[PDB]
RNA sequence: GGGAAUUUUCCGCAAUGGGCGAAAGCCUGACGGAGCAAUGCCGCGUGGAGGCAGAAGGCCCACGGGUCGUGAACUUCUUUUCCCGGAGAAGAAGCAAUGACGGUAUCCGGGGAAUAAGCAUCGGCUAACUCUGUGCCAGCAGCCGCGGUAAGACAGAGGAUGCAAGCGUUAUCCGGAAUGAUUGGGCGUAAAGCGUCUGUAGGUGGCUUUUUAAGUCCGCCGUCAAAUCCCAGGGCUCAACCCUGG
């Protein structure tokens, strides 16, 4: 809700993870909720995360040149692995 | 059509036709006349209608309407042109202001008085 | 600084300012953050909510001239200190 | 901003208006031109409909079109609601108590100030009176002898129940407001509210 | 026995051998002022007897318009009638009759005095006014639905 | 596809043949809207059977009118509405079928119970 | 100078606000005022009442008359406005004094209808009509189109209609225009289905029971300045307009 979710590709480079972020938003003269995309730059200097992860995102003071943000662990989540 | 398409903008407005670019949106314009002449209108009509070749200041070179009855208009004159065209006579896209810089009010007119620059009998 | 001054807003030839506070190097149609007093000469006319304006002035606003003296004919600054 | 011009000529064509003048036309003058007239259109009697407020209270197209603003901005009936603005006119208001033989006499009364409401003077014939105000006139032998002389030399119309007379001031009191029924015009304003459609 | 007017006249030719005949169609509306509407078309060689031949083909159909206490429509409706198409709405009392020309009479003699209508096919007078009739046969009060529902007329106002 | 897109026009394909049955399919769904029906008057009766597994419903209609229909939420375009901009179908005479939280109701139930939801289908 | 076109080389720091100073005070072309312009909006005038009968005059006529026309003349009444002569502020907050505007607004007295209406239109859309002159000529016109010897469409005259210190022309934007049709259009023949098929991204997606609550709905909090718009109330003689509250 407050924070932003996202998608973890390209992950190569060091101590940091580019992210995709994706949201839904009504299309103002039609009011459809198009899926539109935008990227992000985060760190996380235990390199804790790779391609193909879950991954949430926080605000915090600028590290670097479009690097903004911090990556940390999703919250609410719905695994829910076998239940009867 | 599918709202899909309508997000590419299938639909867009259309654009002004402005039948006036000479002034360039200005209400007149000021133009010195190069060349008097008459010309023949369209077929059912007939007759010898009077015009004047203008240059104007806005950077045109165009052609406008004599209205009223007689003029005292000559090459080497300062005319004042405004809009309104004249079907009768094809390319004619503009008037002239009579009671003005150098075209005088029309003579022996009494109805319609303020649309020829005319003063009024005392 | 805050400063509490009055800015005209009116007819031509008839006055008739609002107490209000702002910074004061923005000019006299500033944008205001509290409105707080009405006030014209000619029909003599005072709310004066005192809540708000001890509110700035223990904050250090400093009154201007006339609207110490509006002030001044209230009872504001006994129970300011 | 005022007409100043013959009353009959257009009494003949429009219609009657007891407000402009008691006084009625002589001559069905000629046949032939009633021939040439014949029938009329829509737009035309619409159009005739609206002429006869711009006589019975003496009122310019934008002085009436601003009135026809505020009976849209009002809730309900607003045909009835621009009427409610017209006779609450002082104009009016003065004649019909009786004042005056004539509206047009009435606002040249109100006019060179002659006339005061609720202890003040009024020099606005367009000026609308609230429910319980008093009109009175001046101290002047003059502005006595003028509203004296209309309500004396000729016989008086039975006023409606919005009105009263008090003769010992030789005043009037405004009770509530008018019904439109009680208009002193016969009128269609349906017509009206279907001409100003455009506007 | 009442009143009736014109709503149009129009004139159409032949292509006979020696010339062509010239003869009128006149379109003639209806009404009582008190529901009773009816549309005729009529056509002859004259202008008075075509305005005849309209006023009994308007007469050979009359129907009653639905009406509320304050002469307005019980509800909205649309209607259609070739490339006609017609619409109409309820109004506020002293709103007035505003529409079309041929939409205009047809109603101001029914005998609603507060109402509007807008027409969004054809120009044509008869395709338009047919429309009308078309809107107003669909139409009905709240009294009828409740018989046709079996719900009382307060419980719909809810 | 959309299966209720489906259900308004087998109701209205009927009237327009002037028939008495539908044989509509039953579903969670649809069993509300049938509900709605019939305590509103515009439905005789219902009937459910089955011939396989599945089940189906079988509705009885009334012998100038028409029995108007119309869908407004699409799966291509989703419609919502607050509870100050309720729609009034016709003064009255028209209902709405709308789902809140608390299950699908009538824009009237709604209009007494507080709450908004997504507008399905409008009848008149 | 350019351009169709947009202002006094003014008075004052009295008020408001700003800078310096302990203070007195200094500065302030910001600001407050005046002047020019019908540029716009609003408001009031350019007279009210009566005027029997008859006459001059303009236009028209079937030559009897009709219209301009209660209009005018005439008789009384009144003076917004106009002229003359006096009185005369609020705005100033601060004991008193401290006013650019300003002898300004405003009030009293005298004189006297005396100082004040024009512009467009009258073929259909579109309210409003005849006559003379002209003869596809001169010319009108937004569209359809009028005029070639009886022109309701040109010009003149009378009359009428619609506006009114404004009236019309031109230019620019929206509406009408559902004529880019989410609301609210269509693609057999009127403009519009790729020559056809397979399929990537993308869009949408059968039924049943649970999970979560992103979307969606409800209740509270904060915020989207003021002014403007909307409702109410009040103050300028009314209105425009100004102010208070929501
Ligand atoms: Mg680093
Ligand atoms: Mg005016
Ligand atoms: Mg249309
Ligand atoms: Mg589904
Ligand atoms: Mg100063
Ligand atoms: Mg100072
Ligand atoms: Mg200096
Ligand atoms: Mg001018
Ligand atoms: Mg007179
Ligand atoms: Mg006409
Ligand atoms: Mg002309
Ligand atoms: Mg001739
Ligand atoms: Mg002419
Ligand atoms: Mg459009
Ligand atoms: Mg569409
Ligand atoms: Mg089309
Ligand atoms: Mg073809
Ligand atoms: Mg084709
Ligand atoms: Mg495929
Ligand atoms: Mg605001």
């Amino acid at each position: 809700m407050r924070s932003m979710q996202g998608k973890v590709i390209c992950a190569t480079n060091d101590k940091t993870v580019n992210v995709e972020v994706v949201r839904l938003a009504p299309h103002p003269k039609y009011k459809r909720r198009v899926r539109k995309k935008k990227k992000y730059q985060a760190h996380d200097p235990d390199n804790q995360f790779k391609v193909g992860d879950w991954v949430q995102l926080d605000k915090c003071r600028p590290i670097s040149k479009t690097k903004t943000f911090l990556a940390v662990a999703p919250e609410g989540r719905q695994s829910s692995a076998t239940r009867p | 059509p599918t709202i899909k398409q309508l997000i590419r903008n299938t639909r867009q407005p259309i654009r002004n036709v402005t039948k006036s670019p000479a002034l360039r949106g200005c209400p007149q314009r000021r133009g010195t006349c190069t060349r008097v002449y008459t010309i023949t209108p369209k077929k059912p009509n007939s007759a010898l209608r009077k015009v004047a070749r203008v240059r104007l200041t806005s950077g045109f070179e165009i052609t406008a309407y004599i209205p009223g009855i007689g003029h005292n208009l000559q090459e080497h004159s300062v005319v004042l042109v405004r809009g309104g065209r004249v079907k009768d006579l094809p390319g004619v896209r503009y008037h002239i202001v009579r009671g003005t810089l150098d075209a005088v009010g029309v003579k022996d007119r009494q109805q319609g008085r303020s649309k020829y620059g005319v003063k009024k009998p005392k | 600084m805050v400063k509490l001054r009055l800015k005209r807003c009116g007819r031509k030839q008839r006055a008739v300012y609002r107490i209000v506070a702002i910074d004061v190097r923005s000019r006299r149609e500033g944008r205001d953050l509290q409105k707080v007093g009405f006030y014209d000469p000619i029909k003599s006319q005072t709310y004066l909510n005192v809540p708000a304006i001890l509110d700035f002035l223990e904050k250090g606003a400093q009154p201007t001239e006339t609207v110490y003296d509006i002030l001044k004919r209230a009872e504001v600054f006994k129970e300011f200190r | 901003s005022r007409y100043r011009g013959p009353r009959f000529k257009k009494i003949r064509r429009l219609g009657a208006l007891p407000g402009l003048t008691n006084k009625r036309p002589r001559a069905g003058s000629d046949l032939r031109n009633q021939s040439r007239s014949g029938k009329r259109s829509q737009y035309r009697i619409r159009l005739e409909e609206k002429q006869k407020l711009r006589f019975h209270y003496g009122i310019t197209e934008r002085q009436l079109l601003k009135y026809v603003r505020i009976a849209r901005k009002a809730k309900g009936s607003t045909g009835q609601v621009l009427l409610q603005l017209l006779e609450m006119r002082l104009d009016n208001i003065l004649f019909r108590l009786g004042m005056a033989p004539t509206i047009p006499g009435a606002r040249q009364l109100v006019n060179h100030r002659h006339i005061l409401v609720n202890g003040r003077i009024v020099d606005i014939p367009s000026y609308r009176c609230k429910p319980q105000d008093t009109i009175m006139a001046r101290d002047e032998q003059k502005s006595i002898a003028l509203i004296q002389n209309s309500l004396d030399l000729s016989p008086r119309e039975e006023l409606p129940k919005h009105l009263t007379l008090n003769p010992f001031p030789y005043k009037g009191l405004v009770n509530q407001i008018i019904d439109s029924k009680w208009v002193g015009l016969k009128i269609n304003e349906l017509l009206v509210v279907e001409y100003y459609s455009r506007q | 026995g009442f009143e009736e007017n014109v709503v149009q006249v129009r004139r159409v030719t032949k292509v006979v051998k020696g010339g062509k005949h010239m003869r009128f169609r006149a379109i003639v509306v209806v009404g009582d002022k008190k529901g009773q509407v009816g549309v005729g078309v009529g056509k002859a060689k004259e202008v008075v007897s075509a305005v005849q031949k309209a006023a009994v083909d308007a007469r050979r159909n009359i129907i009653t318009v639905p009406m509320t206490k304050y002469l307005t429509f019980p509800h909205r409706n649309e209607a259609d009638y070739g490339a006609a198409r017609v619409m109409l709405r309820p109004a506020a009392p002293g709103t007035g009759v505003i529409a079309g020309g041929a939409v205009r009479t047809v109603l101001e003699m029914a005998g609603v005095e507060n109402a509007l209508g807008k027409q969004l096919g054809s120009n044509n007078a008869l395709n338009n006014a047919r429309a009308t009739i078309v809107a107003v046969q669909t139409m009905r009060q709240f009294s009828d639905v409740a018989r046709d529902r079996g719900i009382p007329m307060e419980e719909l106002w809810k | 596809k959309d299966t209720i897109a489906d259900i308004i026009t087998c109701i209205r394909n009927a009237d327009m043949n002037r028939k008495g049955t539908v044989r509509i399919v039953s579903t969670n769904i649809t069993e509300n809207i049938v509900k709605i029906l019939l305590r509103e008057g515009f439905i005789e009766n219902a009937r459910k059977h089955q011939e396989r597994n599945k089940y189906f419903l079988v509705l009885t209609l009334r012998h100038l009118n028409t029995f108007h229909l119309k869908r407004v939420s699409r799966p291509g375009l989703r419609i919502y509405s607050n509870y100050q901009r309720i729609p009034r179908i016709l003064g009255g005479m028209g209902i709405a079928i709308l789902s809140t939280s608390r299950g699908i109701m009538t824009d009237r139930e709604a209009r007494l119970e507080g709450i908004g939801g997504e507008i399905l289908c409008y009848i008149w």
